Parts: C-alpha cells; structure tokens; sequence
C-alpha cells in the first residue's frame, strides 16, 4: 500500500487549516489506526494523533484528527508560526505500518 | 520524563554490520512497544519493524527481513537494532519510537536519531 499526503499546504497565523491522509487500497478506517506525527527542525519528531483521534498529552488542544469522507485527516484551528512542520501521517495494515510521504506545512508571518 | 537516548552517529565502512542502541527511561520499558524508522533525504520515513519488549515478538516490514535483527536488553531497558551488508542505501538517519499498543495507539515520543553514513 501507498499512503499518500498533500506535498506542501500554506496558510496564515489564525486559519483553520487540514491535512489530508488517503490509502492506495481503498477507505480509511479506524482498523488503520491513523497516526500523525510531527517533524520539527533539527529531526525533532513529536507524536500528535494515534488510533485516528487520540490526542497525545500535551499536544495543544487545536489539533484535531478525524476521518473526512475516505480519508484521515489533521485539522489545525487556529495555525501558530510554531505550527511550521512537516506532517506524517502512518497506517496500519494488519502487520506494518507504511508512511505517508509528508506535509510540508508553511505558516506566513 | 520519558526519555528514548540514541547516540548521534556512526561513520561505517561499505559491507560492514553495526548495532544501534535506543536506552528508555521514565517509564517501565516493558509495557510500551519499540519501533525503528528510517528516514532518508526527501524520501519520507520507512518503517523498518517492531518489538515487544516484554516477549521479545518482533514484527518486520518484508523490505528489511533479511537486513535487520531487532533485540532488547530488559535490565538495561535498551532496544538495539542491528543492520548487516551496509551500502550506500543505508545511509540515514534512524529513530527509535515508542508506541501506546495498550493505551491510545500513538507512537507518543521519539529519540533523537542516529545519523549514518556508509562511506569508503
Ligand atoms: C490492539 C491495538 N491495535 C493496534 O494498535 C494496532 C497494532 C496491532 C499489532 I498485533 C501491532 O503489532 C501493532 N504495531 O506493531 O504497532 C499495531
């Protein structure tokens, strides 16, 4: 399987922005545990969404993960500078778990 | 608190093995599930395979089956990966990540990666 995310998304401080998450093989559902992790300079990985919802402790309550039609999905209400990243999202397949290609997520001050 | 300590690098020659090390602390090693991921210039992140600390079960992505081995150590709360034949392929820089099977299915906290680079 593929998983497949937008290349590069670009907002502004203050808008609802969302991320997209689609499978090669057809829906996403929750037996795919959506993950979405973060990447920050200096290869700093932080862990955000698990098990499609499920918001790590200590993520800022403004990120939220959902399934939006036949797709996981990341939405950020209210996107800070802080919030400039690359986002990845992971699927699970019965027995691994295949990467998408990540996000670039630009924030213009 | 929680803690996942990789060491920064390992400049090896093409051909040989190494051993990369992550050591856990804050948190009792045998209750959360190891994973290794590489990670290559603009070629996003490939799961390499998992590891129960607790049995010692690991799970693998078929591309990596026959390239690496996967053990912990419990005393030391340590998971180590072994990678054998490098060649250039293999040059990346690889994280250790933890992951909630028991709780909220989330890979919660990553270390810091060991960059390295197959080189003559
Ligand atoms: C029970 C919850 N299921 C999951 O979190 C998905 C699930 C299952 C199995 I078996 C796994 O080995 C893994 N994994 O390796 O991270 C994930």
């Amino acid at each position: 399987a593929v998983v497949t995310q937008e290349s590069a998304l670009t907002t502004s401080p203050g808008e609802t922005v969302t991320l997209t998450c689609r499978s090669s093989t057809g829906a996403v559902t929750t037996s795919n545990y959506a993950n979405w992790v973060q990447e920050k300079p200096d290869h700093l990985f932080t862990g955000l969404i698990g098990g499609t919802n499920n918001r790590a402790p200590g993520v800022p309550a403004r990120f939220s993960g959902s399934l939006i039609g036949n797709k996981a999905a990341l939405t950020i209400t209210g996107a800070q500078t802080e919030d400039e990243a690359i986002y990845f999202c992971a699927l699970w397949y019965s027995n691994h778990w295949v990467f998408g290609g990540g996000t670039k997520l630009t924030v213009l001050e | 608190q929680v803690q996942l300590q990789q060491p920064g690098a390992e400049l090896v020659k093409p051909g040989a093995s190494v051993k990369l090390s992550c050591k856990a602390s804050g948190y009792t090693f045998t209750s959360y599930w190891m994973h290794w991921v590489k990670q290559r210039p603009g070629r996003g992140l490939e799961w390499i395979g998992r590891i129960d600390p607790n049995s010692g079960g690991t799970k693998y992505n078929e591309k990596f089956k026959s390239k690496a081995t996967l053990t912990v150590d419990k005393p030391s709360s340590t998971a180590y990966m072994q990678l054998s034949s490098l060649t250039s392929e293999d040059s990346a820089v690889y994280y250790c990540a933890r992951y909630d099977y028991y709780g909220s299915s989330y890979f919660d906290y990553w270390g810091q990666g060991t960059t390295v680079t197959v080189s003559s």
